[PDB]
């Protein structure tokens, strides 16, 4: 109903968004292949009133006119794509990426999502699947009579059968890379789908023109840093409290006026 | 966050001598097959038999 | 696999890894409790307006 | 006396009911075979004003009319019938449930009640009774000169006598299962009675059909998770304060009305 109230009602909402981002980052501190978020803000409208640079006289200009501004709005929350620390949890079905590529996974509806999570399982039919049961691509089947699974640095999946001194190649794991990794649309379950801001999916082999390397027995942890999130909570809490104090001051000002 | 699942590290553990003839250890893959009083089929790696 | 007679298959739980995981899990739980406490001190501040 | 005041009054009552549910869950942490309660709410009636979808002109309909709603009401309190942690008390008379069955006891009224509590005693008559003295159908009499009581996984109760090399069976503990477990009416003293929404009591041995197994020397602790209750208490307190603030705002508006 008054200008300062709207401005401080935008400040509250922006700080609440910042707290939401911080809390979501802290909640997923242990999920493998996670990329933490960062919210960015920008200034709202700026009411012109007296125009800055307006010609007051015929020879004197008015410097920096009465530019009363509106509150703040957040542009977006961008994913900080950095390499999480690798952990040696020593299982043949866990693979970790060393560069900037993504695994391709086929969704049940026929479309393809992209995930950096390397915790793979084997279904009842012998196909490699994501822990959520989504089958990986371009399909790597694993026989029932398998003794050991070896996934090399180039993505070649080999299976050694019983009593045979030579391994059997059962597929080739490829990595998808994008022009813009941030523009991908996250659909949950550690899955990202392609968006027009992420360019087009460029499939590549692990070690060539820019796909990362795969390490077997390793899991890529999250890049969330706990101490920085704690400090950011302390600063967001203070900013939210101060903006609420601005709301309260506006409320008190409106009280006296009405009482008059 | 959502817990996708809970797995079990099916790697071969320690083999410890016991001195009894009725304990069997399964190296590599394999599961002992059991039937309960109801008739359901179960599988177990514990070889402590009696 | 082959059967070895007279031996038992012990568990595969390494204690050191379990202890360090317990420590890190405790710290993560405390951090989540801390952000829970912050959201309230924010809700309480909004209420006291 | 004004609509918003009634809505806020209903909200306060619902939050108070939630707090009572939380307090009841907290008070029964040490009870054996206790299933925690959870309250479910529904939104109340709607004052129609303009009907949503009413034909305004001859061809254009009115989308999403003025549906001013009333407060909230709690529908139900549902138990979480989940297997609590088993505790070893190393007692020959304590029994614990592994599945989803119930023990059947006889009230002195003559009707049958159902309890999941397993801390059993023997009365001066030698029968098996519950700690509240209710006699445990379909009825197990323990002889005078008993040396040890053995209750099997399937419910066979045996007593080892002095001078007899073989155990003597003195009964058979049975379990009753319901098609709807949450529909039972709790009468207190760890007892649930059958209603028409709880289906019909299906008696069966522990192991056959779907009834669970009996473990001797174990007691079933309550399934109450405490930290969840503390977080729920914080949420309930804050929501109650918010509803009280709404009541205060309505009171202030009414006060500024009166003087006019």
């Amino acid at each position: 109903m008054i200008s300062s109230l709207w401005i401080a009602k935008t400040g509250l909402d922006a700080q609440q968004t910042n707290m939401d981002v911080i809390a979501n980052n802290l909640a997923n501190v242990s999920t493998n292949g996670f990329k933490r978020q960062r919210a960015v803000f920008e200034d709202l409208l700026y009411q012109t009133i007296r125009q800055p640079g307006a010609q007051s006289s015929e020879q004197t200009t008015l410097p920096s006119g009465l530019q009363i501004g509106t509150g703040v709005r957040p542009v977006a929350t961008e994913r900080l794509h950095s390499q999480g620390n690798l952990s040696q949890t020593n299982n043949s079905k866990d693979v970790a990426i060393k560069g900037q590529g993504f695994f391709q996974v086929m969704l049940p509806d026929g479309t393809s999502a992209y995930t950096r999570d390397g915790s793979f399982q084997v279904d009842q039919n012998g196909q490699l699947v994501t822990a959520g049961g989504f089958q990986v691509q371009p399909a790597i089947t694993i026989p029932a009579n398998a003794l050991s699974i070896t996934i090399g640095r180039d993505g070649v999946v080999s299976v050694t059968q019983q009593g045979q001194a030579a391994p059997v190649q059962v597929g080739q794991l490829n990595l998808t890379t994008f022009m813009n990794d941030t523009g991908l649309e996250s659909i949950g379950e550690n899955l990202y789908i392609e968006t027009q801001s992420s360019g087009a999916p460029n499939e590549s082999t692990p070690g060539l023109n820019g796909a990362g390397l795969l390490y077997q027995g390793y899991v890529e942890t999250s890049n969330v840093n706990v101490a920085e999130e704690l400090v950011n909570m302390i600063q967001v809490q203070r900013a939210y409290e101060i903006n609420s104090k601005a709301v309260s001051t506006t409320d008190q000002m409106l009280q006296k006026l009405t009482q008059l | 966050v959502k817990v996708a699942g809970i797995t079990q590290d099916f790697t071969d553990g320690t083999t410890t001598n016991t001195g009894r003839g009725l304990d069997v250890a399964i190296s590599q893959n394999g599961f002992f097959r059991l039937v309960d009083s109801n008739g359901s089929v179960f599988y177990s790696r514990n070889g402590q038999f009696k | 696999g082959k059967l070895t007679n007279g031996a038992l298959e012990a568990s595969n739980v390494d204690l050191s890894k379990e202890l360090v995981n317990m420590i890190v899990a405790q710290r993560n739980y405390q951090s989540n409790a801390q952000t829970i406490k912050t959201q309230d001190q924010i809700l309480n501040t909004l209420v006291n307006l």
